[PDB]
């Protein structure tokens, strides 16, 4: 997941 | 609020 | 990786948290929620921005652009700061400043 | 967005761009009114950085443009850096965004409004198209  | 003058078009 | 320079937009559908979940597990809290894994994804740079819907004629924001799959995975549900849980807030902000 | 499409110029007229002050767009973010913007926290907004509202193609020197500074960020305290849970920031502007064609303000929801899993909704962004 990574921020978006 | 939420009613643009130019409308989209999906 | 293309950035492109024009607004891009995509329709999408939202999840319900408990599906959500099958894909993100206990990341996923109540105030979140989900949208995508639909063929489209929000990805890096849309990031703060808009997950609207259209109620009564007039668009609404019922989310904004928060975290998703690493890859921007089109079969992946994207993840949404829930405005719902987040409008108070928002207006106690504005009444004290 | 992957696998989105162009907007119609203007049509999201909320739609701003976060900017650094290098020029380059790192978040979007939303007009609530001609004060305020909304945004993700873990954009990590700060007074250093610029509102540009009306924008289409950030390719264009043609477009009329207002760059607005920011006067304060209010990052929702109950924001969890850890879990990226609450992911929500206010952006009170310096000076007031000139509300137009192509820049207004986006509604807001009742907290206890229903927006069911099923509905089709739209989001909209600079973001990247491919990974």
């Amino acid at each position: 997941s990574w921020p978006w | 609020c939420g009613v643009p003058a130019i409308q989209p078009v999906l | 990786a293309n950035t492109p320079d024009r607004l891009q937009q995509a329709s999408l559908p939202l999840l319900s948290n408990t599906n959500c979940k099958k894909y993100w597990g206990t990341k996923i809290k109540d105030a979140m929620i989900c949208a995508g894994a639909s063929g489209v994804s929000s990805c890096m740079g849309d990031s703060g921005g808009p997950l609207v819907c259209k109620k009564n004629g007039a668009w609404t924001l019922v989310g904004i652009v928060s975290w998703g799959s690493s890859t921007c995975s089109t079969s992946t549900p994207g993840v949404y700061a829930r405005v719902t849980a987040l409008v108070n807030w928002v207006q106690q902000t504005l009444a004290a400043n | 967005i992957v696998n989105g499409e162009e907007a119609v110029p203007g049509s999201w007229p909320w739609q701003v761009s976060l900017q650094d002050k290098t020029g380059f767009h790192f978040c979007g973010g939303s007009l609530i009114n001609e004060n305020w913007v909304v945004t993700a926290a873990h954009c990590g907004v700060t007074t250093s950085d610029v509102v540009v509202a009306g924008e289409f193609d950030q390719g264009s020197s043609s477009e009329k443009i207002q760059k607005l500074k920011i006067a304060k960020v209010f990052k929702n305290s109950k924001y969890n850096s850890l879990t990226i849970n609450n992911d929500i920031t206010l952006l009170k502007l310096s000076t007031a965004a000139s509300f137009s064609q192509t820049v207004s303000a986006v509604c807001l929801p009742s907290a206890s409004d229903d927006f069911a899993a099923g509905t089709t909704c739209v989001t909209t962004g600079w973001g990247l198209t491919r990974y």
